[PDB]
């Protein structure tokens, strides 16, 4: 659904590459929140415990009384690299079904997502229930499905 | 809070059998997935089995008509029936609620120990 | 044996799927491009095979 | 016509996505450009192909 | 169901007159595009004149200045009315409802044969 | 200042085509980046052009 | 329709201090960016100091530590301290309204000129 599968391939096209050690922004105080960071069984960590791709950070509204539907938020994603490299921001969205939507977000409709770079635009609308096949991932059953 | 509280293990012969249970509280229970994992001695935690919200089911090849999951939903429980037990099935065993993102969450865990 | 000429890679920046059309103009330089250059090699053995005949 | 077809009026959105590729439009209501290249019969809709 | 009733014709001398009429029934009158449609034998239909909720009106180029389309809402009338009759519009003529998109329809027809 | 210049404070959407290309945008409310290369006077607004 | 009048300007000695005064009426003066402008002659319009909604403030370089800009909604009125004057600060002020889009509005400005 997106072009994320060709990343790895970019990536190799530079002789130098890094993952950056500070986090381009911060998710707990992020836009329409606060928001908890979403952990997950499918994604073990060294030592076990749930959690989740480095790239980026589920969020999850922290308190029910902003626990709503929201207006589209926007947030800067500023460059953090060192004068000279390229910046690859990952990010993405978690939906799932209608009753789980409600429960998670207070919000059960399809949403929608924009991003924009050196004048580069796409565009995304979120699918409620009725996912494929889950593949290619941790081999652990969920209802919902990441888009990246 | 969430509470998950296991019981049933045990010590017992390969070919016997075993019944788990998990009481559940402080959570909407009818709308949650539900799991069993087990963790091996040496191993990390795999999964079992899993029932949806509808009692539709899931298992792990290797439990395939030896276990079974059910939910009993007035009565927040959480069971697996354990047939044709094989020492292979030693393992701490651990009921878990949405097991996958945001809040997953594990109960303490029942001990079962199969072995001649 | 020793003619230096330069080689052929993709495209660091062109993906596929997404840049197919550049892709196939980039196929298409490098065809051109070795024809022309496999025309030049012929010519210096055939020069160099006239100057050794001479001799 | 749109409240008679469909049951709204208002504007409908689109989107498509394959292999990477993402397009997106908004549809328009009355007001449109006069028909071209057609059966040469009067409609008061179009649509977007 | 929609109903479409046309009456009218006839067979005439040309250069005479005939006014075609439409009753409907079953939908919204007021709200539909209306349209009469002739079949000339031996060929397919074609459209001759439409008129829009507003009661503004379009025509095929062939019958300008002689045919002329007109709606009464309140009866739930189409109605054309056909001077200066020609040998060549002998055809059967038919009132339609919304023929474009999604759901058209049309009437039984009524045959107008223009002879000398 | 959008609710008393537009009669609306929730954010606003646009779109552009033109020979096969569309684009497309989705307005921020507040919380604006500092003014650069501008006429040097201090607004609430920003534009995007 | 929106009125801003301004007074308090004077001839006075270099080194010397001024009070500006803008009574506004005829808008919601309290949703309203608040400006300071001034023209030297000469020259054209510069701004010297703005005021948002909160009381936070800005000021053009050469009038700072100089100039102090503030507002009373209560009253609907913008003020300018100027202290410590120079000769340059010779201009007609003018207080204005959301100088930037969409309806910019300034006042009949009050002129202060600094002279030994
Ligand atoms: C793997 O996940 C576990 C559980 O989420 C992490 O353990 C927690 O680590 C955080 C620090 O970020 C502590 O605040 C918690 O108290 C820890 N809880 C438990 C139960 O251990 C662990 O740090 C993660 N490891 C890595 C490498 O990400
Ligand atoms: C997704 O997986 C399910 C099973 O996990 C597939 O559903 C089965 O399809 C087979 C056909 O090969 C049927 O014989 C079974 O009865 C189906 N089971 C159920 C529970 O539906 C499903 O076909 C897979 N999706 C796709 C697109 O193939
Ligand atoms: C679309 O067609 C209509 C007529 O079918 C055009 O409207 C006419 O324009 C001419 C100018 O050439 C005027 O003299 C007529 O009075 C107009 N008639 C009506 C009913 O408006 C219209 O101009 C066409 N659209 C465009 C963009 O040219
Ligand atoms: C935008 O400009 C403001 C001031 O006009 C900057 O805020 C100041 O930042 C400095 C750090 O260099 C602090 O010492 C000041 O206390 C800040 N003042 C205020 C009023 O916040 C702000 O940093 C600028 N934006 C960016 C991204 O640098």
């Amino acid at each position: 659904r997106t072009k994320i599968r060709q990343l790895p391939n970019l990536l190799r096209g530079y002789e130098h590459i890094r993952l950056s050690t500070h986090n381009v922004i911060n998710a707990e105080n992020a836009p329409g929140g606060p928001y908890k960071i979403g952990t997950s069984g499918s994604c073990p960590n060294i030592t076990n415990g749930n959690g989740f791709f480095a790239t980026m950070a589920w969020a999850v509204p922290k308190n029910d009384k902003n626990k709503t539907a929201t207006n589209p938020l926007t947030i800067e994603v500023p460059y953090i690299c060192t004068e000279g490299e390229d910046q690859i921001t990952v990010w993405g969205f978690h939906s799932d079904n209608e009753t789980q939507m409600a429960k998670l977000y207070g919000d059960s409709k399809p949403q929608k997502f924009t991003s924009s770079a050196n004048g580069v635009t796409t565009h995304y609308v979120s699918q409620i229930g009725g996912f494929p096949n889950q593949t290619e991932d941790g081999g652990l059953p969920q209802s919902g499905r990441i888009v990246v | 809070e969430v509470q998950l509280v296991e019981s049933g293990g045990g010590l017992v012969q390969p070919g016997g059998s075993l019944r788990l249970s998990c009481a559940a509280s402080g959570f909407t229970f009818s709308t949650s997935w539900m799991y069993w994992l087990r963790q091996a001695p040496g191993k990390g935690l795999e999964w079992v089995s899993v029932i949806n919200t509808d009692g539709g089911t899931y298992y792990a090849d290797s439990v395939k008509g030896r276990f079974t999951i059910s939910r009993d939903n007035s009565k927040n429980t959480l069971y697996l029936q354990m047939n044709s037990l094989r020492a292979e099935d030693t393992a701490v065993y651990y009921c878990a609620k949405d097991w996958g993102g945001p809040e997953p969450t594990r109960g303490q865990g029942t001990l079962v120990t199969v072995s001649s | 044996s020793e003619l230096e000429v330069k080689n052929l890679q993709r495209l660091s920046g062109a993906m596929d799927e997404l840049h197919n059309e550049i892709l196939e103009l980039d196929e298409k330089v490098d065809d051109l491009r070795a024809d022309t250059i496999s025309s030049q090699i012929e010519l210096a053995v055939l020069l160099s095979n006239e100057g050794i005949i001479n001799s």
